[PDB]
């Protein structure tokens, strides 16, 4: 895996990450 | 500059211009 | 309506059902997925184009016609 | 425009920006100031027989 | 609320905020950016 | 017999308007035309 | 610097005497 | 509560009586402390010209930008 | 629910916590206008306020360096890094912030933030437009400044080298900006630039004279000095007088609006066509495209030597800035001009 | 003949401003 | 990343307009402005120094 | 009274009539396509196929038409220069005819529909009223787009039965349109990779087609049907708009910036080619492998194809060009008819000076002569009142290696001027700019004015995005 | 405490605060 | 002689060739 794959392969689990976590505060704020 | 480009403007000012006033006319009528 | 020609009579039932809707979010969740998947393949071909997602296959070049 | 027909000029921070030792540190004023002498140079190209343009 | 006229609040603030840019224009004239 | 027929509608400043504007267009791309 | 410190006394003192009749004059209930 | 609410309220008063003056201490401190110069890597008003390079640093190398900038800024 | 009845899912639960009533607007396009915008302008600040380009562009353009308002700005990357989107995690600062932002990568950083800051705001326009069931018109004006954005910062540097020939985020920056296409692209002589003129300075000719015969032709619907007292909110009847207004200027400058939907319709036209109109005019020069000169003219001149217009003396205008800002605008050109080269008038 | 062409487009631009002032619609809306 | 504190309330490193310079067997105390130069106008070129904005004002050191 | 801009807006619920008008600006396109062909085909010169290519001639469709195939010509000649021994139907002419009559046929078949514009077919057979089900037409047209896709890709591209596309070596010195076979690899999505072309439109057709089958056959969920207005036309109208304007934006810089798709001997060379020194670093090399080998300055310089030497020119860069600038590159600067060969600047003490190239986003640059070194060493100085780089000072003398100059050495302090103005433009070429009676300023090349043109409609579309996008979203506001 | 409008204030004041400390240091640094 | 890039870089300081492998 040449080293910018896997930096960009990294960054897009970042932005999963990222992502999720806004569902996770939207989700908790929409439940309480 | 050449025979084009001033069929080019004459186009231009002639075409659009009919079109309009076609309209207007038969609006007016 | 009217003038029912042969052809019209043959293509009629592919627009004869519409509104047609199914209940729910339907195959949303999995179209998402899809839109995702796409979303990361137009990234990689993107960068690889922009050279920031540089790989040792591609050359990225004119040279690449050799 | 009336003020700076007094000679009232913008803002000029020309070579502001120093380091320790003295050497002048360039910046977007600097690289602007660039733009004007060219055009000063070539505004009437004979019209200037003398170096100050005090008109 | 009460014991605290706002008046006067803002009155102190705002010296406060003319100071801050006093200060901003002191240091085009002194130290970095002075053109000395 | 189509119900969906309809008719254009042009009005004096309507009319005025388009006559100016293609006049004003052509005024300012003659020079680039004939450059 | 000891002209500079009493200059900025100075401008406290003097910049502080609008106010000071204003707050003053408020308080006892004046006509302002 | 309104903002003038809060903005009269002397316990909202008490309560940033310590915290902001704080923050503006930090600010402070940070750039004394030269922590934005490394942290920023901003060259310090000495480290602007090498003793290698006296003019200004041209990167020229884009995929060995990292050395190259790093090498230009006299590490 | 659904002109039909279905069952509530979590999508439900959160539309209704963002698109609830709150201090400010969250809605779904919040979570892409809040967190970009943020991220795009605080990266603005702390970029002017303790970041150098002394390795970009080789200039100080930050307050830690003791540059001021004006002065400090946001510099392009360096034209080495051309058209790279350059990431943080990118194959160059390879996940160093300090190089990073010696490499520029704030600039991008900025910039792309900024971009879909934008897009999620024409978003809010769409989704609050909705929600208050009016025509988004406001969303629909907001093209022509996104427009410009592209067009500037996205069009242009992609058409040219690279992100180094891009507007950089700062009062003297865009200055400098201003002047290279000038010098290079004559922007001035481009017709799309002139429409675009037109419109800003049009559409401000609107606004104002809006407001002063709207102030002028107000109606006395109060017994004091101050006429904005007199006026209530919930009011049925229009404030002021569209007759008196129309006659007045069907009098003083012979046409005058009689619609005041046409009046307000045509007040967010002009702004929003001069707009685009200069975008157009920005996508040629982004391809070198440009209206420099008229050849009819410049052969003419070349073969009477004493024919002369103010076309041709500013065509050298362009001559000198040109060459007397290449060596430092374009380090990576690395241009060393003997003095005796570069162009001069007599004395100066 | 450019000149012609271009005071052509000139004063047909001007005549179209005077009809539009002295020619115009009646002003029956307000 | 060294650690220097800034120089808040400090003193000026040189306000003398003029750095020491030193060379092949010369030295001179060129002007702090004055940026380094790239152009050999003469032979024997050694040193080529000029001022940030005017380049006219240049000095040359040909041994 | 439809106001001017809601005329068209008649036939929004006209099934019947849609098609019709819709047939009506496929006849427009068809007719154009084969009307600028014909047109080109009558100013096309094939003469020479060197230092007169099609993009120097000012075609634009030709291109196109020789990319997927059509290289022959009824005139007895071949686009590669040769004569065309049987161009065959598919002759340029032949192509131009085919697309005028299918243009014909499609306006017969716009009448009929616009006259017969109540079919039942367009009914919904429930209620009877005209009711189109676009979740079914698009899934329709998908599954026939996907088909398409895959034959052109797996057949006309690879070669099995279509002809092929035009292929041709890193510096376009030769090819043609030759059978190519997918990539299948990660260099399958390298811009350069041809193999790309056919193993992308396999692999995209088979899925389109795949993707047709679910529209038909899956329909729409509720929630989505009403919250993306399944059921208006203009909400098609909005979402296609914005797939048009963002291709356009993809297919531009594909043309700016080169591809496998965009061929530099059909389109012409790319600005960032001459930006890089791409040929140049070509020519100098080759020429110092020829001195290596132990060949003369002359044998190496002469070696070099004046096809490479002509795409080392400033003029050839498509950025190099003006908005209103109209007119084939060849206008402008001349027909070129030779090279007159490498131009060498030498000063008195003998060493080699390099003229700095012009940057192209220079108008006018001054004649700079470098050393190996990069230290100006000579220069046309605008002030000759006590110049210290002057021509006449430094003694610069030109000698011209190969080409029509081959073994001309030139001391004129004029002379030499002269050449090392052109020098900057790059190679020396000779060019006839009388024929044409050029004005001798630098034209853009038809790859830099495709990108101008789909970019400026692709950002316009954005609007129209927008536009019919908020119709659709606020139709009940816009209801009126 | 913590409300959007609570979080908007602080997400600004706070980081302006600190910045603005920082700044009046710069206004103090000698070459 | 000069080298390609000894002959590239004093004709174009832009070229490929002297705008890489510079680190
Ligand atoms: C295939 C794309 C497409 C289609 C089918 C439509 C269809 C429609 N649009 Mg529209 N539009 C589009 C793209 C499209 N648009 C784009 C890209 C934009 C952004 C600029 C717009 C912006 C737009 C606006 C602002 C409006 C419409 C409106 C309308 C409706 C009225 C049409 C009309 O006024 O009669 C046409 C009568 C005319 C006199 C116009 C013809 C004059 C043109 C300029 C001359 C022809 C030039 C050339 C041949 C055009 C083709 C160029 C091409 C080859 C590249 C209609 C149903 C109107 C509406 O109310 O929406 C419902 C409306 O106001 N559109
Ligand atoms: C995106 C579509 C497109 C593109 C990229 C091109 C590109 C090109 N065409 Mg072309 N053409 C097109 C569509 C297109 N064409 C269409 C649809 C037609 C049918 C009408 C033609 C018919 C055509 C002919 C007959 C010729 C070309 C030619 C050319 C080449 C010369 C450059 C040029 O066109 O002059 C420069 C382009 C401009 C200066 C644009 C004009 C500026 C715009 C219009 C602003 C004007 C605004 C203003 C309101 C206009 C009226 C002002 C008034 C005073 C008149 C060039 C590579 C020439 C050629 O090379 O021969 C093979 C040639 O003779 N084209
Ligand atoms: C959008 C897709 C597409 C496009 C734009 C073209 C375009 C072209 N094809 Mg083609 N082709 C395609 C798909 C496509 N093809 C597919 C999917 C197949 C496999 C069935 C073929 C098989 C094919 C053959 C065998 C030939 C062409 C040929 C041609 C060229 C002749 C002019 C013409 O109108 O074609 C013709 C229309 C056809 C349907 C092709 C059949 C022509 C007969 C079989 C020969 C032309 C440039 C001819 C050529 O000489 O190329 C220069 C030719 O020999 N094509
Ligand atoms: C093994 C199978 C295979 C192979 C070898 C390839 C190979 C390739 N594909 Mg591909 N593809 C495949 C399968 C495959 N594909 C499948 C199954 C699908 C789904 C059907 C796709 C869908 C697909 C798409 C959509 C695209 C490709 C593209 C490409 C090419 C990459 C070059 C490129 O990105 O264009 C150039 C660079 C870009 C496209 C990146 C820029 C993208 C931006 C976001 C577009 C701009 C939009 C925006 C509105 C612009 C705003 C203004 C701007 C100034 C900012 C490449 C040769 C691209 C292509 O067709 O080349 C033209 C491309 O667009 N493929
Ligand atoms: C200098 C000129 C100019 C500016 C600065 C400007 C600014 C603005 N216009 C807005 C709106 C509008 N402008 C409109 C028409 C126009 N706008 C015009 C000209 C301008 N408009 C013109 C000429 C017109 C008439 C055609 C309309 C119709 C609207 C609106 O509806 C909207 C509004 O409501 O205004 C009150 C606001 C939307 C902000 C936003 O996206 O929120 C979120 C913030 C974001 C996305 C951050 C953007 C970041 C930018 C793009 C990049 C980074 C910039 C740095 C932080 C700073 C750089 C500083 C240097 C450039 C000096 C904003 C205040
Ligand atoms: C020999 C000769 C003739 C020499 C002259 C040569 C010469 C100088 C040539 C130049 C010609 C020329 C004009 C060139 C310019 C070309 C150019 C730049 C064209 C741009 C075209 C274009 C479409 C641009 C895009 C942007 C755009 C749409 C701009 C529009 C600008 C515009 C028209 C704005 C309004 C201008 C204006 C004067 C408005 C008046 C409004 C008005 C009547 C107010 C009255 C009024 C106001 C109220 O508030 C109320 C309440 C009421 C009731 C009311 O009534
Ligand atoms: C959110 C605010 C975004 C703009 C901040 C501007 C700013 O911080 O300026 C910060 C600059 C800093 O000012 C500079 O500071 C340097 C520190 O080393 C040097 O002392 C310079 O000489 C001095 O000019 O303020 C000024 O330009 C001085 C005048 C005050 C201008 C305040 C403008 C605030 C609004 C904009
Ligand atoms: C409207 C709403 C949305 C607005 C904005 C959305 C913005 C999204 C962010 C886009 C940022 C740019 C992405 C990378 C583009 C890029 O790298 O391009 C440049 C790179 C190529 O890179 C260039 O290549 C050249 C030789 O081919 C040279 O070597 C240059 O030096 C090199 O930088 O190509 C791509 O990666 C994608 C090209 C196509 C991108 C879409 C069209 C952009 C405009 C093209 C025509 C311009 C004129
Ligand atoms: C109405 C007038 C329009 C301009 C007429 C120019 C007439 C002329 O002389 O040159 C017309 C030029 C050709 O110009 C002629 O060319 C000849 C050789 O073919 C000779 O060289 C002549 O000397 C030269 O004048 O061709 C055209 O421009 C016609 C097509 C017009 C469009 C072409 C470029 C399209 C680019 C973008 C399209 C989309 C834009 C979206 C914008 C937003
Ligand atoms: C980039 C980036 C990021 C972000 C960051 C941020 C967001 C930051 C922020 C920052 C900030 C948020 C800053 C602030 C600033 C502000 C300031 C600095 C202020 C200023 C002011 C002044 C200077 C004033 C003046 C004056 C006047 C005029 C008024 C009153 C007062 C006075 C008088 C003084 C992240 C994380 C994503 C990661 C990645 C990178
Ligand atoms: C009837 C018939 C026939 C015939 C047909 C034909 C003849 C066709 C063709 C047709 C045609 C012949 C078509 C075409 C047309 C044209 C077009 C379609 C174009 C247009 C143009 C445009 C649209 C452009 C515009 C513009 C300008 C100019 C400026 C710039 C920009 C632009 C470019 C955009 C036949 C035999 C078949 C048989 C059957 C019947
Ligand atoms: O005339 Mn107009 O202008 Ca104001 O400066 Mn002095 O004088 Mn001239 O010079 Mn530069
Ligand atoms: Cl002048
Ligand atoms: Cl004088």
């Amino acid at each position: 895996v040449t080293p910018s794959l896997k930096n960009f392969l990294g960054s897009l689990i970042a932005g999963a990450t990222v992502l999720g976590g806004i569902a996770l505060a939207i989700t908790a704020v929409s439940k309480f | 500059v050449n025979i084009y480009g001033l069929t080019a403007t004459a186009l231009f000012i002639i075409i659009p211009t009919s079109f309009l006033l076609i309209l207007y006319v038969k609006t007016a009528s | 309506p009217g003038l029912v020609t042969p052809l019209g009579t043959l293509l009629r039932p592919l627009n004869s059902e519409a509104g047609k809707v199914l209940p729910g979010w339907g195959t949303t969740v999995l179209m998402a997925v899809f839109i995702l998947l796409f979303a990361a393949f137009l990234l990689i071909i993107l960068e690889i184009y922009n050279s920031s997602l540089i790989l040792d296959d591609v050359s990225m070049s004119w040279e690449t016609l050799a | 425009l009336s003020t700076m027909a007094f000679n009232l000029n913008g803002f000029n921070f020309n070579q502001s920006v120093v380091d320790s030792q003295g050497r002048v540190l360039n910046t977007w004023a600097d690289i602007i100031n660039r733009a004007n002498l060219g055009m000063e140079v070539m505004h009437e190209r004979n019209a200037h027989n003398f170096p100050l343009d005090l008109a | 609320t009460g014991r605290i006229p706002l008046w006067l609040v803002g009155t102190v603030v705002g010296t406060l905020a003319i100071g801050l840019l006093a200060v901003f224009f002191y240091g085009s004239y002194v130290g970095l950016g002075s053109s000395l | 017999p189509n119900p969906n027929k309809q008719v254009v509608e042009l009005n004096r400043t309507s009319l005025y308007w388009g006559l100016l504007l293609i006049f004003v267009l052509a005024v300012l791309f003659s020079s680039y035309i004939f450059n | 610097n000891i002209e500079l410190a009493l200059t900025l006394v100075s401008l406290v003192l003097v910049v502080s005497a609008g106010p000071l009749v204003v707050v003053l004059l408020s308080a006892r209930g004046g006509n302002l | 509560r309104p903002f003038s609410d809060i903005l009269t309220s002397i316990r909202y008063w008490v309560i940033h009586s310590i915290t902001v003056p704080a923050l503006f201490i930090a600010g402070w401190l940070f750039v004394s402390t030269g922590l934005a110069y490394d942290v920023f890597g901003t060259p310090r008003p000495n480290e602007y010209f090498t003793e290698d390079r006296q003019e200004a640093p041209l990167i020229t190398d884009r995929f060995n930008a990292l050395e190259q900038v790093k090498k230009l800024s006299g590490n | 629910i659904g002109t039909y009845q279905e069952k509530r899912t979590w999508f439900d639960d959160a539309d209704d916590w963002l698109r609830q009533d709150r201090f400010v607007f969250v809605g779904w396009s919040g979570l892409l206008l809040f967190p970009c915008a943020y991220f795009a302008l605080g990266g603005w600040l702390t970029g002017t306020t303790f970041v150098t380009s002394w390795y970009t562009h080789g200039l100080a353009t930050s307050y830690l360096e003791g540059c001021n308002f004006l002065t400090a700005a946001v510099s392009t990357p360096a034209n080495s890094m051309a058209h790279s989107l350059l990431f943080v995690w990118g194959p160059e600062a390879q996940g160093d912030f300090t190089r990073w932002c010696q490499l520029g990568g704030l600039w991008a950083f900025v910039a792309l933030h900024g971009a879909f800051g934008l897009i999620g705001f024409m978003l809010r326009q769409f989704e609050i437009a909705r929600s208050v069931n009016l025509r988004p018109y406001n969303a629909i004006a907001f093209s022509a400044p996104i427009a410009v954005f592209v067009s500037v910062f996205l069009i242009y540097p992609l058409g040219q080298s690279g992100w180094f020939f891009a507007p950089s985020f700062g009062v003297a920056a865009i200055f400098r900006f201003i002047l290279f296409f000038q010098g290079f692209h004559n922007w001035t002589l481009n017709p799309f630039h002139m429409m675009g003129v037109a419109g800003v300075l049009g559409a401000a000719l609107l606004c104002a004279i809006h407001g002063a015969t709207v102030e002028n032709t107000l109606f006395e619907d109060g017994d004091g000095a101050n006429t904005f007292r007199a006026f209530n909110p919930t009011q049925a009847e229009e404030t002021y007088s569209m007759v008196t207004a129309n006659r007045f200027w069907s009098q003083i400058f012979g046409v005058a609006f009689s619609n005041k939907r046409w009046l307000h319709f045509f007040m967010l036209l002009v702004p929003v066509t001069g707009l685009w109109m200069s975008a157009i005019g920005v996508v040629g020069l982004a391809l070198n495209l440009r209206a420099y000169d008229f050849v009819s003219q410049e052969i003419r001149a070349a073969e009477d030597p004493e024919f002369e217009t103010f076309y041709t003396k500013n065509i050298l205008l362009n001559e000198g800035i040109r060459a007397w800002m290449a060596a430092q605008d374009q380090p990576h050109e690395r241009l060393v001009f003997p003095e005796e080269v570069l162009p001069r008038g007599n004395a100066l | 003949m450019e000149a012609l062409v271009y005071t052509f487009l000139l004063v047909g631009t001007l005549g179209i401003i005077f009809f539009s002032i002295f020619f115009r619609d009646p002003p029956r809306m307000i | 990343a060294y650690g220097d504190s800034a120089n808040v309330f400090g003193k000026v490193t040189n306000k003398s307009g003029f750095v020491p310079y030193a060379g092949d067997g010369f030295a001179l105390l060129l002007p702090a402005k004055w940026n380094p130069s790239k152009e050999n106008d003469f032979p024997g070129v050694i040193l080529r120094y000029e001022d940030n904005f005017d380049a006219v004002n240049n000095l040359v050191v040909i041994a | 009274g439809l106001p001017w801009y809601r005329v068209h807006t008649v036939v929004i619920n006209d099934p019947g009539r849609l098609i019709s008008v819709h047939l009506m600006h496929t006849a427009l396109v068809s007719g154009w396509a084969g009307s600028m062909a014909l047109f080109e085909i009558s100013v096309f010169d094939p003469s020479d196929p060197v230092l007169n290519p099609m993009w120097r001639q000012g075609m634009f469709v030709l291109p196109f038409m020789t990319r997927l195939g059509i290289t022959q010509s009824w005139g007895g000649w071949t686009i590669s220069g040769e004569t065309a021994t049987n161009p065959g139907i598919w002759s340029y002419e032949g192509v131009a005819a085919a697309h005028i009559i299918l243009s014909g046929a499609l306006f017969l078949a716009s009448v009929w529909h616009w006259t017969y514009w109540d079919l039942e077919l367009f009914r919904d057979p429930r209620t009877g009223k005209t009711a189109l089900d676009l979740p079914k037409i698009f899934g329709i047209h998908l599954f026939l787009s996907g088909l398409l896709c895959f034959g052109f890709g797996a057949f006309h591209v690879t070669g099995v039965f279509g002809p092929g596309i035009w292929v041709s070596d890193p510096y376009g010195l030769t090819g043609r349109v030759q059978p190519v076979a997918p990539s299948w690899g990660a260099d399958g999505f390298d811009p350069y990779n041809p193999g790309g072309i056919a193993s992308h439109h396999i692999a995209a057709g088979i899925l389109g087609v795949l993707a047709g089958l679910f529209h038909l056959c899956v329909r729409p969920s509720i929630r989505l049907y009403f919250g993306l207005s399944m059921g208006s036309i203009e909400t098609v109208l909005s979402s296609s708009i914005a797939a048009v304007f963002w291709a356009a934006f993809v297919v531009a810089g594909t043309m700016w910036y080169g591809s496998a798709a965009t061929p530099i001997e059909l389109f012409g060379p790319t600005r960032y080619q001459w930006d890089q020194g791409f040929f140049q670093q070509e020519i100098q090399k080759r020429v110092q492998a020829s001195l290596a080998e132990g060949a003369s300055l002359s044998d190496a310089w002469s070696r070099i194809p004046e096809k490479l030497a002509f795409y080392d020119y400033i003029g050839n860069n498509p950025a190099k060009g003006g908005l209103f600038r109209t007119g084939a590159m060849n206008s402008g600067d001349g027909i070129a008819v030779g090279w007159l060969g490498h131009a060498s600047f030498k000063d008195q003490e003998g060493r080699e000076l390099f003229v700095r190239r012009m940057p192209t986003f220079f108008e006018t640059f001054p004649v700079l002569l470098l050393d190996k070194d990069g230290i100006v060493r000579a220069d046309v100085p605008f002030r000759k009142a006590e110049s210290k780089y002057s021509i006449e000072q430094v003694g610069v003398s030109v000698t011209f290696y190969g080409g029509e100059l081959d073994g001309l050495t030139f001391t004129d302090p004029a002379t030499v001027k002269k050449y090392a103005r052109k020098a900057q433009l790059g190679e020396i070429f000779e060019f006839d700019r009388s024929t044409l009676q050029s004005d001798g300023v630098f034209r853009s090349s038809p790859r830099g004015w495709f990108t101008f043109g789909h970019v400026c409609f692709a950002l316009l579309f954005f609007f129209g995005h927008i536009w019919h996008g908020a119709r659709t979203i606020f139709r009940d506001v816009f209801a009126g | 405490i913590f409300t959007v409008r609570w979080l908007a204030i602080h997400g600004i004041a706070v980081p302006t605060i600190f910045f603005l400390g920082a700044i009046t240091a710069m206004q103090f640094i000698q070459r | 002689v000069t080298l390609a890039l000894d002959k590239d870089d004093p004709a174009k300081e832009d070229s490929v060739k002297g705008l890489r492998k510079d680190i």
